[PDB]
RNA sequence: GUGGGAGAGGGUGGUGGAAUUCCCGGAGUAGCGGUGAAAUGCGCAGAUACCGGGAGGAACGCCGAUGGCGAAGGCAGCCACCUGGUCCACCCGUGACGCUGAGGCGCGAAAGCGUGGGGAGCAAACCGGAUUAGAUACCCGGGUAGUCCACGCCCUAAACGAUGCGCGCUAGGUCUCUGGGUCUCCUGGGGGCCGAAGCUAACGCGUUAAGCGCGCCGCCUGGGGAGUACGGCCGCAAGGC
């Protein structure tokens, strides 16, 4: 497999259900795709820069993940097709560059 | 007629003439002035003059509508671009923030053979 | 007039999670700072860029703002 | 990719003799399976021109290191070849 | 072979913000645009300026460089995937397996052709506007091909470093990109500048030779006629050798 990072944003005014049901459903993507878990740090609520969705802020998730190689791609397409994740990326995982160290 | 006392002054300024608009703050306009908007012609109107005058006028119209808290918003780098500002300053309306818009391209538009 | 890796912590370059860090090297407009007044190096500011034009894009960091005095 | 054991297979079966990772057994295999990847890269993307430059270069590489068997060794390069399947 | 690195090298998929245009909506009048000054043009069917929403196409500011990658043309948003080349360290493996390359064969900016798509801005031709000896040219306003994508042709150029490739020799200094090191410094590999010896008609070049040598290819032989004419090959053509 490979090491990989991904991002994904949301729309803040989800209550409870809702919220649940979408990390429930990206879950269920990770595994459907083949991708594990390795770690989780979901930050979530925060005031962004440029408004995305015309909100002035948004909800992130951080999954760190490792998996196959061509299904990267159509997992992160099967992740964006979601109508509360405004914004999705990825990327292979990189070393943690130290620097002025 | 509406009673307003405070909101947006628009500068916009290219080196061909100048405009000034009063306005609202959630975005609508009040009054308008410009170069031609007093007599002015030609070429004079992109002058810091014309500049000031239009200043004044939009100031003072919006200044009859109520107008007093004033916060503006230059775009475009122009001819008295300034001098429209360093006018309505002086106004008596009370400039809270002046702010730099001048909005430019990431990148994307063929531009007319005059400007490369 | 200081640089900025002058004053700050010895720091992962690569994070675009973080803002914190990320955002003491950009202007009042959006604008990355050029090296002379970044400080760092070649290798260093060529990866400033691709971590803050990352960040960009989750919204964290601005694209562009606007200048006030004038 | 071509991953390390993806090669350590390559390199170990086309030895001449326990360590060898050298010799024109091995560089011929090596190159020919790297040949044949790319071969199957370029079938798609046939609009990659700057892949295929180096793909001439390369089989232009094995063909080199074949006429040199040939010359020096003659049963040894039948053996190889008739080991890829190839010429 | 192994271990490590830099990169706008290429290809396929996706995606992000600024900006131009246009359509919808609001608020708001009498002008806007444009020039040396003008006019055509657009504006009461409500423009310009302003705020919100949508559609679409192209191009990627800052970073950015006197910088990097590529054989050459050439290559800049970001993410992933497929992939070429190349550097260094280790001194491990093969054992001269090398250089060059007539002829072939392929890639080759832009423009141009063919068949489909697409079209925001720009814009040959073109339609108009002022200059004013006179526009039919520079200046202004429109505007079609084309510019973009897929497929197939075309093969040119100041395709330039006007400098063919490969290797070995021959002071240094300085600025920089990128590896390794015992990291005031040293040691490989790129990119610049000044300069030893030396060369050069001069300008200039000078370990990135235009120096000293060897190998191989291409090419030259006063100017015009003329890159024309005839012929041959290629091309749908334009045209090219
Ligand atoms: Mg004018
Ligand atoms: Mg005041
Ligand atoms: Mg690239
Ligand atoms: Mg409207
Ligand atoms: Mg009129
Ligand atoms: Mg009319
Ligand atoms: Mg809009
Ligand atoms: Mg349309
Ligand atoms: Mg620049
Ligand atoms: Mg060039
Ligand atoms: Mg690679
Ligand atoms: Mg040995
Ligand atoms: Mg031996
Ligand atoms: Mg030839
Ligand atoms: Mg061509
Ligand atoms: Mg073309
Ligand atoms: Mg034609
Ligand atoms: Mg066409
Ligand atoms: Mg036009
Ligand atoms: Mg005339
Ligand atoms: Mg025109
Ligand atoms: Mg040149
Ligand atoms: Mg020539
Ligand atoms: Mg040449
Ligand atoms: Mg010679
Ligand atoms: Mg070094
Ligand atoms: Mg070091
Ligand atoms: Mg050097
Ligand atoms: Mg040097
Ligand atoms: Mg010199
Ligand atoms: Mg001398
Ligand atoms: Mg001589
Ligand atoms: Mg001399
Ligand atoms: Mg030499
Ligand atoms: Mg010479
Ligand atoms: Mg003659
Ligand atoms: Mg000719
Ligand atoms: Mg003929
Ligand atoms: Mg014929
Ligand atoms: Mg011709």
């Amino acid at each position: 497999m490979r090491r990989y990072e991904v991002n994904i944003v949301l729309n803040p005014n989800l209550d409870q259900s809702q919220l649940a049901l979408e990390k429930e459903i990206i879950q269920r993507a990770l595994e459907n795709y083949g991708a594990r878990v390795e770690k989780v740090e979901e930050l979530g609520l925060r005031r962004l820069a440029y408004p995305i969705a015309k909100d002035p802020q948004g909800y992130f998730l951080w999954y760190q993940v490792e998996m196959p190689e061509d299904r990267v791609n159509d997992l992160a397409r099967e992740l964006r097709i979601r109508d509360n994740v405004r914004r999705v990326m990825v990327v292979k995982s990189q070393e943690p560059f130290l620097a002025n160290a | 007629k509406r009673q307003v006392a405070s909101g947006r002054a628009y500068i916009h300024a290219s080196y061909n003439n100048t405009i000034v608009t009063i306005t609202d703050p959630d975005g609508n306009p009040i009054t308008w002035s410009s170069g031609g908007v007093i007599g002015y012609k030609g070429s004079r109107k992109g002058t810091p003059y014309a500049a000031q005058l239009a200043a004044l006028d939009a100031a003072k119209k919006a200044m009859a509508y109520g107008m007093q808290s004033v916060d503006v918003i230059v775009r475009g780098t122009g001819a008295g671009r300034e001098q429209a500002i360093r006018a309505l300053q002086a106004s008596g309306l009370q400039v809270k923030s002046i702010v730099d818009d001048t909005p430019v391209p990431h990148n994307g538009c063929r531009p007319k053979k005059k400007f490369r | 007039k200081a640089k900025v890796k002058a004053t700050l912590g010895e720091f992962d370059l690569r994070d675009y999670r973080n803002v914190e860090v990320l955002k003491r090297f950009l202007s009042e407009t959006g604008k990355i700072l050029p090296r002379r007044r970044t400080g760092l190096s070649a290798k260093e500011q060529r990866i400033l860029a691709k971590t803050i034009k990352r960040a960009r894009i989750l919204g964290l960091l601005p694209f562009t703002e606007k200048l006030v005095r004038k | 990719p071509i991953t390390k054991e993806e090669k350590q297979k390559v390199i170990q079966e086309f030895a001449r003799f326990p360590g060898d990772t050298g010799s024109t057994e091995v560089q011929v295999a090596l190159l020919t399976l790297r040949i044949n990847r790319l071969s199957e890269h370029l079938k798609v993307h046939k609009k990659d021109h700057h892949s295929h430059r180096g793909l001439l270069m390369m089989v232009g590489q094995r063909r080199r290191l074949l006429r040199y068997l040939q010359r020096e060794d003659p049963e040894r390069y039948r053996a190889l070849i008739e080991k890829l399947g190839i010429r």
